[PDB]
């Protein structure tokens, strides 16, 4: 069969897995909940960058007009979610 | 994609035609036996008719 | 079952192309921050392939083998 | 500096290419809150009958009608006898019957006219 | 052609189901190790395509070369069919390059 | 997709899509991750240069003849994901896509199957049905005179209060209903 | 290829014409030229059915390669020798073809040589 | 035959699918190295090309440019 | 910049009665209840298939003029017909050119 | 011929005295039992006609027309039960009296051996048609649309009449036997020029001729759906059949007087297979597709050879099943839906199957699919048109891929997509839809296995 | 008779059993695809036998079976061609339909 139904630990497991890799931000230092602009100092441009890794780790795209607000890994994870209809 | 493809098929489904009728007007048969032995020298219609259908 | 993802810590951009472009980046005062997230295309078993040209030859040693075995038959068979 | 990219009928303009969404004007700015809030009422108007449990059935469109009302019926009396409207009417009905008329007469007569030379090469021509 | 023609088509469905459907070649990476039965097939059946001798295509394909240069024909006509021969080794080469050759360019769950 | 959107885009949110739209083009030019890797810091930097450009009028200018550069040198078959608008795979699971309405018309026999789920199915309907009033109602009341001004919607604010026009958006069939 | 170079952006009059060819006589230049003669018949042509752009000089070897595939079927690698003979014959066919071009072309040439000569010679 | 996904890591193999692919290569190269040993002409060409150029006047039958 | 107060509300409410939903769209144990030899396939598909096919053309197809026509096989020459018992001559004396 | 006349006026009295509840079965039952009994028509002999008595006769053109119409009416009585369920005993009671006055009028009209008597019924079929439009029709345009359909039909009948009554009073008789017998040849004058137009255009309009065509789409989109089903299956072929019947007295004079017809059909079929492309009612563009197969039809009967009344037979018959389908599968979508537009609903494959199997088997027809039967009359007509003349190919190839185009078109936009979100209100399929498209379609593809009972005399 | 024409026929018509066991209970099955996929290898295996025919003896065949009907002087009837290129890639065909709907089977497992 096809890959097995994907899980919420996986999809945040993955989204700190692929912020955990990113330079900018202290390993140490990032959580889930941490915001991109206020507690890591980042820009817009690297939101930007952010929102493309994410797309390239997951293979689907996110609508600009959506990926604007995703500042934080709670919130990307929570999108992911209810995208691809994950539940538990 | 569907569509397109019944549109170029029945553009040649034309000459497929006229090639029919041409055969079916100057040699009285449809089959391939009579066609061969009353077509020593064929003409360019049913020739380009079934060359558009191929195509 | 259950698979968990690997220690983030091994991806290392040294002895790869990454480290190329990392040094061609600071040679104009520019630095890469995805390198850590490119390295495991290059790391593990992914880090040899072959050619083109050898991979046109994949089996051409067993097959030169058995037909120079073939061959050797019949040099050895049609003396009888 | 770079080559120029030109629009057409079948080849529209891209947005990013308009210098309309470039040279923007507190006016130009109304307009589009004014049509945000048109659209916004509208889809408030679909959703408050489309999530409604009690309705059933299906949701009359105003804007099909009117489309339709005006693609079929609202067309002749609006219409009115113009040169334009005449010289196309008339062009568009019987310039291709009297074309159709000619190359079929002069072919037929060429054909018949060859028929009484007595060559045709009718041979074989049992089916017609 | 029937033979190696559907056996290509199928490498390349074996290829898009493994990479979750997807069949941009520029996100398909090293094959070569990660599916051998598939890129055997699909060598073979690219070595069978542009008339490599004894194969299936050999028969075929270098005879009605040989035909074509060997018939009272349109000059135009066999330079196209030359030109289009080489196109054929071009585009089986840009094939077997960007989808088997190279570093792994798919989404990392493999 | 989800989000309301806006009257207009800022400035800001234009240089961030061609930002984006720019990015992808040249990955798709450049196929090698290594190679994009430095052309996408190249990229970066230069879009850096005017970070911090203060005259509204030169920026604007300087958005445009990026935009044009964009123009012709895009890529003319660019990298689309499977599922996005341009995939290959856009569209492919709408058919098996069956509004959960359906499932009223099925026969008592075919119902006689599946008891707990319909059960369950006539608890939400019970729901929907007891929310339905108290969504107008909030919507009446939180809504000005001269109707509403964007396709944005409250959520719930009452104890036992759902959030209105909610039936449609939870109930939707799957990504892969089949 | 150069005989198309040479025809095409040289002198085409020097050159033979394919559609039109021979155009001398056959015993022009030969004192006697031997009939070429056949091994089959007709009738044996007519019963093996071979083709009617087979039916050429070298049909007999034809019918012996066809007779023998068809008495050794299950063995379609032993009529090595038949093929081989029919090739032959079909290669020596060819050769005499391009015997045919090439003598043309000759003849041609010579001719054109010989007649301009002769009318330089009576112009002085 | 369960293979699982690995992330980030060359997948699983097994020896089955590796033999196969290796038999098989190998299988095409050795036929085509057979057809070579015994049907070289094939490819090479078998008979020779005869040089127009080479052939005399007399076998051709052209008078030497006097009568 | 994200969303407001009122957007991240709306959503995990929102989020919630979706993943009840689809949580409630799994099936329990019990829920399909549904209410109360080598060669066959050979013998059905292929051998009563012909039977009926050669049955056919043996005695309605071909008790009809010109309904199945063969081309005449091939002669060569040194063949003997199976009818007449006739010997077809061979074919003049090859040159030979071994 | 009285075993077929005298059941169905028997079907009057029958409904008249049955119950309340009982009307549809008994109907129904008794419509398929005279057809049946009408089935035993197609036994031809060849030579000449079958001649019962003076007044009535069957030929190998009539029979099929007459099964074709016994067989019609059950059809029309099922698709009707649905929409007329709210009304009351004596008007449905009068509606099954309309169909059985027009079924009676239809089949004595086919086999009246003299032509004022087709004359009289021909027109007699006018009154229970304009009836049921003007009175069980949905919307407020049916007025318009039975006033089209009147006076287009009788502004060319009356010509017609004319003469009629001068071509009996110069020969002496009408009788159809000694008109074709006592032939003589139509002289080049202009009073001959007038009695060939006042002779013809009346089964020109009936068709319709491209350019007269204006009432059809009005009188086909604005009736209830039965006669919908009887206009595009029989009464269109009412001109064919005349034109048949009445061009055996014209000659010579057809030669050169059907040019500017076969102009008008060969160009007006290019134009409403066109118009197809572009539409937004449902009905109207199966009413078109109608109008581009009659106007083939009457190039086939222009051209005046074995072939072509041969093809021309068989595209009625196939046409009426194929348009009488087309039209009860439309009107389905319209009783879930109650509107006729066709981007209206869509998707519809996804919510009934079967209904989309039954779609694309009569779109499939329609396109005239081998080796199904309308290929076979419309291959006849091609082949007798380049006969005629090699360059007719061009207009019929178009028409072809045309009518391809816009079929497939129909199909695509109603069944595929998605399903519109809002529409909640469609029921799965009932049996008696299901059991009415079976019952048009498995005549259609049993026909193939023998094409000769609908290809006419001529065969 | 000639065992030719029959196998010829035969191979045609085996190919339709499961088109007419489409409305039986197998179809509802998942045991379909399978049954097809052998019907069309038996289709194969069985073709292969008249191309033996044709490269032993160069046997080729028409047979016009059905009349269909007949229009004045021109007959149409339901006559099969069974000469080189029909014995030839008829087997080519079924090879190579076999093989797909065996890769379909895990290709298509989802649909
Ligand atoms: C079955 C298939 C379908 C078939 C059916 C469908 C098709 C057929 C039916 C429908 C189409 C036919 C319509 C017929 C025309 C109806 C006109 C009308 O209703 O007017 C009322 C309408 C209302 O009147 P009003 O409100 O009192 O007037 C105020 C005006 O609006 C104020 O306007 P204005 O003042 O601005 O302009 C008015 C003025 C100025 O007008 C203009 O500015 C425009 C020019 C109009 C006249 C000249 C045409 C110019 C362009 C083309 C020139 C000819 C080119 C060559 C044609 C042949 C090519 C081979 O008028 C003129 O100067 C015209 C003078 C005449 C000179 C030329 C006469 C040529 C006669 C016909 C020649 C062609 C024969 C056919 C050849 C076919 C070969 C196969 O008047 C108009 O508005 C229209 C005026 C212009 C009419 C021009 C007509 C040209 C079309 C051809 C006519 C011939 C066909 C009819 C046969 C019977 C003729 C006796
Ligand atoms: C050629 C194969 C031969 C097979 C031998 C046995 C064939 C018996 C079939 C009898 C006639 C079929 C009745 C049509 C009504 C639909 C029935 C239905 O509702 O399905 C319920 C049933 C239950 O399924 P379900 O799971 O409950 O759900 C079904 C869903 O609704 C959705 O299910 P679905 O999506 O699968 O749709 C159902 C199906 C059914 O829909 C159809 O469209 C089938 C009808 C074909 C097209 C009809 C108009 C085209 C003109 C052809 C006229 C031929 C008439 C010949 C005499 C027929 C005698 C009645 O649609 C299709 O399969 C695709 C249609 C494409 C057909 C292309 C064929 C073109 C011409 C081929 C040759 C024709 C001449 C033969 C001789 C040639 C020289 C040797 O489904 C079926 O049983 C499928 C029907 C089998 C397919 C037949 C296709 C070819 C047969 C053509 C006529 C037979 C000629 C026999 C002479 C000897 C050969
Ligand atoms: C929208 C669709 C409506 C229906 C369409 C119906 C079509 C009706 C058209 C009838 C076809 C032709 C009618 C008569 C055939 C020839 C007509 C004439 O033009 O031909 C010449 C006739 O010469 C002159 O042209 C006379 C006719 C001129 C007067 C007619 C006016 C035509 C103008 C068009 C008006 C539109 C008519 C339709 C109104 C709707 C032939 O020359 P000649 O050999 O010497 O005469 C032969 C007759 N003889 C033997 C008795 C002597
Ligand atoms: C299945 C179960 C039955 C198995 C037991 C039967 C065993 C053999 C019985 C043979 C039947 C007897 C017989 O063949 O008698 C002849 C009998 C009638 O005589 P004909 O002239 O050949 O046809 C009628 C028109 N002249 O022939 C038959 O009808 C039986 C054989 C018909 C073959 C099947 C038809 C295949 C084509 C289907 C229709 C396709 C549409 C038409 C396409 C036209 C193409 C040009
Ligand atoms: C709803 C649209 C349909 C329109 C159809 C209308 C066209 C009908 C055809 C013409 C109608 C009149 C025909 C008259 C009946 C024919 C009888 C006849 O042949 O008698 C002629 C009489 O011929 C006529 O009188 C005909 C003159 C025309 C009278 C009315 C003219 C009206 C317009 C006519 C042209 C339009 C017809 C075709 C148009 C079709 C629709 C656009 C000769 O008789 P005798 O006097 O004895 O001559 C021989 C001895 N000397
Ligand atoms: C592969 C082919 C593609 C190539 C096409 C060409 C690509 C373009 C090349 C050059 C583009 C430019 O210089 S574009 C000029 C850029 N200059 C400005 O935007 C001035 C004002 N800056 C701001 O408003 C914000 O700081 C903002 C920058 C939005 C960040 O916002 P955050 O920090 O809040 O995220």
């Amino acid at each position: 069969s096809d890959a097995p139904p994907l899980t919420l630990e996986a999809i945040k497991d993955r989204v700190l897995y692929v912020l955990k890799l990113y330079d900018k931000i202290d390993p140490e230092k990032l959580s889930v909940n941490s915001h991109f602009m206020k507690d890591l100092g980042l820009d817009s441009l690297d939101q930007v960058e952010i929102i493309m890794a994410m797309e390239d780790e997951f293979g689907f795209e996110i609508p600009d007009i959506d990926a604007e607000k995703l500042m934080c890994p709670q919130e990307i994870v929570d999108y992911i979610a209810d995208k691809k209809d994950v539940y538990e | 994609a569907a569509l397109q493809a019944i549109l170029y098929n029945r553009i040649g489904d034309i000459g497929f035609v006229l090639s029919m009728a041409w055969f079916l007007t100057h040699s009285n048969a449809w089959d391939l036996q009579q066609i061969f032995m009353l077509n020593n020298e064929c003409p360019n219609m049913p020739l380009i008719g079934l060359l558009l259908a191929a195509a | 079952s259950k698979m968990e993802l690997p220690d983030y810590k091994q991806w290392k951009i040294e002895g790869t192309p990454l480290e190329t472009v990392q040094e061609k980046l600071a040679a104009r005062g520019l630095r890469d921050p995805w390198g850590r997230n490119e390295a495991w295309r290059y790391s593990g078993g992914f880090a040899n392939n072959v050619s083109f040209v050898g991979a046109l030859l994949k089996g051409f040693k067993w097959g030169f083998a058995a037909f120079v075995v073939a061959v050797g038959a019949e040099y050895y068979l049609e003396s009888q | 500096s770079f080559p120029k990219y030109k629009p057409s009928r079948l080849a529209t303009l891209p947005a990013t290419l308009d210098p309309a969404e470039y040279d923007i004007s507190p006016e130009t700015r109304k307009a589009q809150a004014e049509r945000l809030a048109i659209r916004s009422r509208l889809k408030r108007e679909y959703l408050l009958q489309y999530n409604d449990p009690n309705r059933l059935g299906v949701i009359e469109d105003p804007a099909l009608i009117r489309w339709t009302y005006a693609r079929s019926a609202n067309i002749y009396p609006n219409f009115r006898p113009t040169p334009k409207t005449s010289l196309l009417g008339a062009l568009f009905g019987i310039g291709p019957l009297f074309f159709w008329y000619y190359v079929f007469k002069t072919d037929r007569d060429k054909k018949e006219k060859l028929i009484q030379e007595g060559k045709l090469d009718q041979t074989f021509n049992i089916s017609y | 052609h029937a033979f190696f023609k559907a056996m290509l088509f199928m490498c390349s469905g074996s290829i898009i189901h493994s990479l979750n459907d997807e069949q941009d070649i520029r996100k398909m990476g090293g094959l070569y190790k990660a599916m051998p039965f598939t890129t055997t097939a699909l060598i073979i059946g690219s070595l069978a395509l542009t008339g490599m001798p004894y194969l299936t295509g050999f028969y075929s394909k270098d005879l009605i070369i040989e035909a074509v240069n060997m018939s009272y024909t349109n000059a135009w006509a066999l330079l196209m069919t030359l030109i289009a021969t080489s196109l054929t080794a071009a585009y089986s080469t840009r094939i077997i390059f960007f989808a088997f050759l190279g570093k792994p360019r798919f989404p990392p769950l493999v | 997709a989800f989000s309301a959107p806006a009257a207009y885009l800022t400035h800001q949110q234009k240089v961030l899509r061609l930002y984006k739209r720019a990015l992808r083009h040249l990955e798709s030019w450049c196929v090698h991750r290594d190679k994009y890797r430095y052309f996408a810091c190249l990229m970066r930097a230069r879009f850096d240069e005017h970070k911090n450009e203060k005259d509204m009028v030169k920026a604007t200018q300087l958005l445009r003849q990026a935009e044009e550069e964009f123009w012709y040198g895009q890529h003319p078959q660019p990298y689309i994901f499977p599922e996005s608008p341009g995939g290959t795979s856009y569209e492919r699971y709408e058919c098996y896509k069956v509004p959960e309405w359906c499932l009223d018309d099925w026969h008592p026999s075919e119902k006689a199957m599946y008891p707990d789920y319909f059960a369950k199915r006539e608890q939400w309907k019970r729901l929907r049905r007891e929310s339905w009033e108290r969504e107008v109602k909030q919507l009446q009341e939180e809504t000005p005179p001269g109707g509403p001004r964007t396709e944005a919607l409250p959520p719930a604010r009452k104890e036992g209060d759902l959030p209105p026009l909610w039936w449609h958006i939870v109930t939707r069939p799957r990504e892969r209903p089949m | 290829g150069a005989h198309l170079a040479r025809r095409y952006l040289g002198d085409a009059s020097k050159e033979p014409d394919p559609l039109r060819m021979p155009t001398f006589p056959p015993d022009y230049g030969f004192p006697e030229r031997k009939e070429r003669e056949m091994v089959a018949t007709q009738q044996e042509m007519n019963d093996a059915q071979l083709m009617l752009q087979q039916r050429d000089y070298c049909a007999h070897y034809l019918i012996q390669l066809l007779k023998c595939k068809r008495d050794s079927f299950p063995n379609f690698l032993a009529c090595k020798h038949e093929q081989h003979d029919w090739d032959y014959c079909e290669h020596l066919d060819y050769v005499k073809r391009m015997k045919e071009f090439e003598r043309e072309r000759r003849l041609l040439q010579r001719k054109k040589r010989r007649e301009q000569r002769e009318a330089e010679m009576a112009r002085g | 035959v369960h293979i699982e996904p690995r992330y980030r890591q060359f997948p699983q193999l097994t020896r089955s699918q590796l033999i196969q692919a290796e038999f098989f290569s190998a299988t095409m190269w050795f036929w085509i190295l057979w057809r070579f040993w015994h049907d070289s002409d094939a490819v090479l060409g078998h008979f020779p090309y005869p040089d127009p150029s080479q052939w005399t006047d007399e076998e051709l039958g052209i008078l030497p440019d006097d009568e | 910049s994200g969303y407001t107060p009122d957007e991240k509300l709306r959503l995990q409410q929102l989020r919630e009665l979706r993943r009840r939903w689809l949580k409630d769209q799994e099936l329990s144990p019990r829920e399909p209840v549904l209410p109360p030899r080598h060669s066959i396939f050979a013998v059905t598909h292929v051998l009563i298939p012909v039977w009926i096919i050669h049955y056919y053309l043996k005695y309605h197809v071909t008790a009809k003029p010109y309904t199945v026509v063969e081309r005449k096989p091939r002669i060569f020459p040194g063949d003997t017909i199976l009818e007449t018992g006739e010997v077809i001559p061979l074919m003049k004396e090859f040159p030979d050119q071994h | 011929m009285l075993k077929i006349i005298i059941p169905t006026t028997m079907l009057l009295p029958m409904t008249w005295m049955s119950k309340h509840n009982m009307i549809w079965i008994n109907a129904t039952v008794h419509s398929l039992l005279i057809s049946l009994i009408s089935l035993s028509l197609l036994n031809q002999l060849g030579e000449n006609s079958l001649n019962f008595s003076l007044t009535f006769f069957s030929d190998s053109l009539s029979a099929p027309l007459l099964v074709l119409t016994t067989w019609l009416l059950p059809l029309m009585l099922m698709a009707s039960q649905s929409h007329l369920s709210k009304e009351t005993t004596t008007r449905k009671k009068l509606y099954i009296t309309m169909l059985i006055l027009l079924q009676l009028f239809l089949i004595m009209t086919f086999t009246a051996t003299e032509l004022i008597l087709f004359y009289i019924l021909f027109e007699a079929t006018l009154v229970p048609t304009l009836i049921i439009i003007t009175r069980w029709g949905n919307q407020t345009e049916r007025l318009n649309a039975g006033l089209y359909f009147l006076f287009y039909t009788l502004a060319g009948s009356l010509p017609l009449l004319v003469a009629l009554v001068y071509i009996q009073n110069t020969t002496g008789s009408l009788n159809f036997l000694i008109i074709h017998y006592w032939s003589h040849p139509l002289s080049n004058s202009w009073s001959n020029i007038f009695m060939w137009l006042a002779c013809i255009m009346a089964f020109m309009v009936k068709m319709p001729l491209y350019g007269l065509h204006l009432w059809l789409p009005k009188a086909h989109v604005e009736a209830p759906i039965a006669g919908s089903m009887v206009l595009a299956a029989v009464l269109l072929k009412l001109g064919g059949y005349g034109m048949m019947r009445i061009t055996t007295i014209l000659n010579p004079l057809t030669n050169y007087m059907a040019y500017p017809f076969l102009m008008l059909s060969m160009w007006g079929m290019i134009m409403t297979s066109s118009i197809c492309l572009r539409q937004t009612d449902l009905k109207s563009l199966i009413a078109y597709s109608s109008v581009s197969h009659m106007a083939l039809v009457i190039v086939a009967i222009m051209i005046q050879t074995p072939w072509s009344f041969m093809g021309a037979t068989a595209l009625m018959i196939a046409h009426g099943l194929t348009s009488s389908m087309l039209f009860c599968l439309a009107n389905t979508n319209y009783e879930r839906v109650h509107s006729r537009t066709m981007i209206l609903a869509r998707g519809l494959q996804t919510l009934l199957p079967l209904m989309a199997t039954w779609w694309l088997v009569a779109s499939l027809t329609n396109l005239a699919l081998p080796p199904s039967i309308n290929l076979i009359g419309e291959l006849f007509i091609i082949t007798a048109s380049f006969s005629w003349s090699n360059i007719t190919i061009i207009l019929m190839g178009m028409n072809m891929m045309i009518t391809a185009l816009y079929s497939l078109y129909m199909l695509i936009t109603t069944q595929r997509g998605k399903y519109t979100h809002h529409i909640n209100n469609i029921k799965p399929s009932f049996t008696r839809e299901n059991a009415l498209m079976a019952l048009h379609i498995l005549p259609l593809l049993l026909l193939t296995l023998n094409p000769k009972m609908i290809l006419g005399p001529l065969y | 008779m000639n065992p030719f024409a029959s196998l010829t026929l035969t191979t045609l018509t085996i190919l339709t059993i499961p088109i007419m066991m489409s409305n039986s209970n197998i179809y509802k099955t998942n045991l379909y695809p399978n049954y097809v996929k052998t019907t069309v290898s038996y289709a194969f295996t069985l073709s292969l036998v008249p191309l033996l025919m044709f490269m032993h003896t160069g046997q080729e065949m028409i047979i016009s079976n059905w009349h269909w009907m007949t229009l004045q002087t021109v007959e149409l009837s339901l006559s099969f061609k069974m000469d080189y290129f029909s014995v030839m890639f008829i087997p080519v065909a079924l090879f190579v339909t076999w093989s797909i709907m065996e890769f379909s089977m895990w290709y298509m497992h989802s649909d």
